[PDB]
């Protein structure tokens, strides 16, 4: 299972670029992918949606009209069409996958990301920025939302990512108290239906990163400021 | 639509899965079925040999029609606890060995088998094909020995002709449902080539009748 | 007096063709398993005869029994309504038949063949373009030929080549194809096949009365409109024989439930479970 | 000399049908005589699960009891959330001829068998999103009837053999054997808590077997043909077979007797499937006449019938929680009752 | 042949027949009781209401 990305580079203002992702030792033909960019400095920011077999395509408002999305099932391709690229369009680009059934992990697995430069919504607050602490200790990440994530069907919508110093982000629990494979049990997720906390009980030497939330109640997909932690 | 966008990805997955049995199930009602039942290894052997475990599947293809051959032979076990899983068939094939007859004897077993499948509850309406096999060394007995020694009430020349015709007439009066179902007999032998074309003719003359009983005529 | 029972017996006739298409349209639209060709087939029938229940014989009866209901609008509308609906009958049992021998002839293509819904869709609304094209614009183009107050026929019945040429294309071909595709399929299992004497038997009967009832029930009406319009006068006036040819073309509605869609084995599991 | 062995197994028959008899006080319909009845149970489709293309001949409710797994002709395994009418999973199986399967307890693998002799099992929760053959387990002789899960690593089998088997599923080979039947066995089912397990074989006669040391602790014989299913009391002290003289029969492990035998007149075809209830009060039993029979276990008159088939009723189950009941008939059609 | 069967039916047979057997009336006792106990937690037997149970139509 791997996802590779070729494009980005350096592009004049009012051009058009395209992106390709490409992925090998999976079932590509029945995973939903996403393309979520990050500013060089900001935290992450969704892009666009594709469902399997491209029956629904979903844009963000931001670059809704001149970005176009698409998908090759036999040669397992991903493409990405930019259009009139303005100077906010910087940033490094992921190409996520996501099954959606009963019992699934959506995000479970993040693409390498490719850097490109330049020349009505559910809002999620991060309070804190920066924690110091050190290993040994239990840790808490507090994400505050904006309006009732929980539904109907009892499913609380509210995922965790952590991203490393030069690192992808990676998937720690993708519902409300759901952890994911791979990763140890010592992590642990709660929530009240607008207040959420992500408790560490034995912090280690690779606990150092960047914790994000993220919301998937309704489109477009909102995520959250960085929580830093530091030694 | 009071659903989440995880429940809409779902039901589209949904869906999506809904069209693929539909195709799958379309393709797989385009073939032709046969359920071979022989008796005691009587030259079952030797006609799947000329159409180019448990149970066995011989795949094939005649004049643009997909032929699906299924041997359950090799079960041993008891057969009502699941030979309705082969009702809807489309016909079945029945394997008779001619030179057996000096061989309890084995021709009244086979008689007795083919009285069993033939009017069983479940094939009432598959029509079944005979294949009366093994001729030339019938021949060759029936030049050396009489058939009397199965058929005591038997009065015929010993030759090929007026003997085999006989078996044929026995095996045939063991139909005790004439008025939906036939027997298309064929006297085949190792070196035979042409069954194939006899199976072909057997199932497209099976299969207008079952449209033309469908409809409501004949 | 006998318009009260004139008229409970068109309301009689309307019912019956309507419940008995209905009855046909939700049986195959209950069950999911009714999905052929012939299926369709049967449906479009079924749906062209539930509007000949529908909007022919109940603006009709006022309009002879009581007095009259039409102006110069609605009569129009209501003679190229009936005539669609009728041609489009036709058409359907030609249809039919012609997928019956497609069955019968070459039963290895039939099987393997691969329709879709794109082409019985095309299918069905060519028989209805076809059903329309022949009678609609005709009509239209004729109905200023008529004088004042004429009575509601079309203004063509006093037009021998133009009459002659209809009939010929509604009936005489319809009715010659149906012959044929009912012939092929008797002598090729003549050809094929006392169990064959009586097999045979069972198929010259039924073969014959779908082709029978199509030929008397549409036979006479053809005839006397043709033989009428040779008089000086404005056709003529109606008598009692001319009254009942008009009727037996619609009573064709009333048979056809009967024969092709309650035969088909398919469907009688479909009116058991419904029903049942 | 053989019939001196014969005749004193005969002896030894006899002796074991007297002491039987001997401890036979009181039936149990004098017992449960002074007790209120149930009365009528009135039960609704609340789901229709469709999609298969052919006969249905075995299901299994999940551990959830929201997920269901699903077998037929066609050829495809079938798993469906019941909650919704979503299709979770469509597995396309290697051979066609498919007559049980079973969901494991955790909801990582799902196990089917049939007439190929091999039962394939098939791992869910796995990467890439794909359903593959996680294992292969041959060694049988005869059609394999019914296989149930000990966990993620043991396995149980019937076959038509007369044979029986404990499969470990990471190396397939047979761990235990247990023979004894002189006739095709047809179903199992599993003790609470998965030490002894009965078989029921078309010698009209079932078997309990200690799984451990792996021989046979008792046989029951009440029946006068095959039977085609069976399943203990939720206390696990008691089973009910079902066979094809249209009777159920419940059997009980410290009695060592048959309790109670439900029948009537009115129905004469055989039985194809039955399943307790929660708390053990009723007993739902599918029938050849497209109808689905609902007992009081205590007593032996008849709560009421499930008649929403339109073909023979071939599977039925229970869901852990008791709040629905599926059926699968021949024809290609999953109800949900509640 | 033969023998080895027989043998292994009586000894069989013999290992049956050194079962301990309560009486009929203990077991229907305690099957009546263990149904009599658990008789709230039955949602087939007594219907919930239409807002618990998790399938509405
Ligand atoms: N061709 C249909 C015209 C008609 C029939 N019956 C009465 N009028």
């Amino acid at each position: 299972v791997q996802l590779v990305e070729s494009g980005g580079g350096l592009v004049q203002p009012g051009g058009s670029r395209k992106l390709s992702c490409s992925a090998s030792g999976f079932a590509f033909s029945s995973f939903g992918m996403h393309w979520v960019r990050q500013a060089p400095e900001k935290g992450l920011e969704w892009v666009a949606y594709i469902s399997s077999g491209s029956g629904t395509i979903y844009y963000a408002d931001t670059v809704k009209g001149r970005f176009t999305i698409s998908r090759d099932d036999p040669k397992n391709t991903l493409f990405l069409q930019m259009t009139s690229l303005r100077s906010e369009d910087t940033a490094m680009y992921y190409c996520v996958r996501s099954i959606y059934y009963y019992g699934s992990s959506p995000f479970d697995f993040w693409g390498q990301g490719t850097t490109l430069t330049v020349s009505s919504d559910i809002v999620m607050t991060q309070a804190t920025s920066s924690v110091p602490v050190t290993p040994g200790e239990s840790v808490s990440i507090s994400c505050r939302s904006s309006k009732s994530l929980l539904h109907s069907n009892g499913n609380t919508y509210l995922y965790w990512f952590l991203q490393r110093p030069g690192q992808s982000p990676q998937l720690l629990i993708y519902r409300m108290s759901n952890l994911a494979s791979g990763v140890p049990d010592r992590f642990s997720g709660s929530g009240s239906g607008t207040a959420f906390t992500l408790t560490i009980s034995r912090l280690e030497a690779e606990d150092v990163g960047v914790y994000y939330c993220m919301q998937h109640l309704e489109y477009p997909l909102t995520f959250g400021a960085g929580t830093k932690l530091e030694l | 639509c009071t659903l989440s966008a995880e429940d809409k990805a779902a039901v589209e997955r949904s869906k999506m899965i809904d069209r693929n049995l539909r195709e799958d199930g379309e393709k797989a009602a385009r073939e032709v079925k046969l359920l071979l039942l022989g008796a005691g290894e009587s030259g079952k052997s030797t006609i799947v040999k000329q159409m180019k475990t448990g149970i066995v599947e011989t795949h094939f293809t005649f004049k643009d029609l997909h032929f699906k051959m299924f041997d359950v032979g090799g079960q041993r076990s008891e057969r009502k606890k699941w030979i309705h899983c082969f009702e809807g068939v489309t016909a079945i094939i029945f394997c008779v060995a001619l030179s057996d007859y000096d061989l309890m004897n084995r021709m009244h077993e086979s008689m007795k088998l083919f009285d069993s499948i033939c009017n069983n509850k479940w094939f009432t309406d598959t029509s079944i094909i005979l294949f009366l096999n093994k001729k030339d060394l019938f021949e060759e007995k029936i030049k050396k020995s009489p058939l009397t020694i199965c058929y005591p009430e038997y009065a015929g020349s010993n030759t090929y002709e007026e003997a085999a015709a006989y078996i044929q007439c026995q095996f045939e009066d063991l139909n005790k449902r004439k008025d939906t179902k036939e027997i298309y007999t064929h006297f085949t032998c190792a070196t035979d080539t042409k069954n194939v074309q006899f199976v072909f003719d057997a199932v497209t003359d099976v299969i207008i009748k079952n449209n033309l009983k469908d409809c409501g005529l004949f | 007096s006998t318009r009260i029972t004139l008229a409970f017996l068109m309301s009689l006739l309307a019912f019956a063709i309507m419940l008995g298409n209905a009855v046909v349209i939700l049986a195959f639209v209950v069950d999911k398993n009714l999905r052929h060709r012939s299926n369709y087939f049967f449906l479009n029938l079924a749906i062209s005869d539930f509007f000949v229940g529908v909007i022919s014989i109940p603006l009709y009866i006022p309009h002879t029994l009581f007095e009259w209901d039409f102006g110069k609008e609605i009569c129009v509308f209501w003679l190229t309504t009936d005539y669609l609906l009728c041609t489009a009958s036709v058409y359907n049992i030609v249809l039919i038949s012609y997928d019956r021998y497609q069955s019968v002839s070459n039963a290895v293509s039939y099987r393997t063949q691969h329709t879709g819904i794109l082409k019985i869709v095309t299918l069905m609304v060519a028989v209805w373009v076809l059903a329309f094209l022949v009678n609609g614009p005709m009509i239209l183009v004729s109905e200023s030929w008529k004088d004042e107050g004429s009575e509601c026929e079309p203004g063509f019945f006093s037009e021998w080549y133009i009459l002659a040429i209809t009939s010929f294309l509604e009936f005489l071909v319809p009715v010659i194809l149906v012959a044929y595709f009912n012939m092929y399929i008797y002598w090729s299992l003549w050809k094929r096949g006392h169990l064959e004497l009586l097999r045979a038997r069972k198929l010259a009967k039924s073969l014959a009365i779908l082709l029978g009832v199509f030929a008397v029930c549409w036979a006479p009406y053809s005839l006397f409109t043709i033989v009428l319009s040779f008089y000086p006068s404005a056709t003529r006036p109606k008598s009692v024989w001319y009254r009942i040819a008009f009727w037996l073309q619609w009573f064709n509605s009333f048979v056809n439930p009967f024969l092709y869609p309650l035969c088909h084995k398919r469907f009688q599991k479909a009116f058991l479970k419904i029903f049942c | 000399e053989l019939d001196q062995l014969r005749q004193e197994a005969e002896q030894l028959k006899n002796q074991i049908r007297d002491a039987r008899k001997a401890c036979a006080d009181a039936t149990l319909s004098q017992i449960t005589n002074n007790i209120d009845p149930v009365g009528r149970i009135q039960m609704r489709t609340r789901r229709t699960l469709r999609g298969h293309l052919a006969k249905i001949y075995a299901m299994h409710w999940g551990t959830d009891s929201r997920l269901l797994v699903s077998a037929s002709q066609d050829g495809k395994l079938i798993i469906w959330d019941s909650y919704t009418t979503n299709k979770v999973h469509a597995i396309p199986l290697r051979s066609s001829w498919v007559m049980t399967c079973a969901y494991a307890p955790s909801g990582n693998y799902v196990a089917c068998g049939g007439l190929d002799n091999i039962c394939s099992i098939y791992n869910l929760k796995t990467r890439e999103g794909n359903v593959r053959v996680s294992r292969e387990l041959a060694g049988h002789t005869g059609y394999l009837s019914c296989c149930r899960f000990l966990d993620d690593n043991q396995i149980v089998t019937s076959s038509g053999d007369t044979t029986c088997a404990l499969w470990d599923i990471e190396t397939g080979q047979q761990t235990t054997t247990f023979t004894g039947h002189t006739g095709d066995v047809m179903s199992l089912s599993l003790a609470p808590d998965t030490r002894l397990f009965v078989s029921g074989a078309c010698d009209a006669s079932a078997k309990l077997w200690d799984v451990r040391e792996g021989m046979c602790r008792q046989t029951f014989t009440g029946h006068e043909s095959d039977i085609n299913a069976i399943c203990f009391f939720p206390n696990g002290n008691a089973f009910a077979t079902g066979s094809d003289d249209a009777t159920c029969r419940l059997f009980d492990l410290r009695a060592d007797q048959e309790l109670m035998t439900y029948s009537h007149d009115n129905i004469i075809c055989g039985i194809t499937s039955v399943s307790f209830s929660k708390s053990g009060r009723l007993l739902l039993a599918g029938y050849d006449d497209f109808n689905c029979n609902v007992w009081d276990a205590l007593k032996a008159d008849r709560a009421g019938v499930l008649a929403g088939h339109d073909n023979r009723v071939s599977c039925l189950g229970v869901t852990d929680d008791g709040m629905a009941v599926a059926t699968g008939s021949w024809d290609s059609f999953l109800k949900i009752w509640n | 042949a033969s023998i080895a069967q027989a043998r292994k039916l009586v000894e069989q047979l013999k290992m049956e027949a050194n079962i301990d057997r309560i009486k009929v009336s203990k077991a229907a006792a305690d099957l009546m009781a263990y149904c009599e106990a658990h008789a709230k937690e039955d949602p087939l037997l007594t219907p919930v209401p239409a807002s618990e149970n998790p399938f509405r139509e």
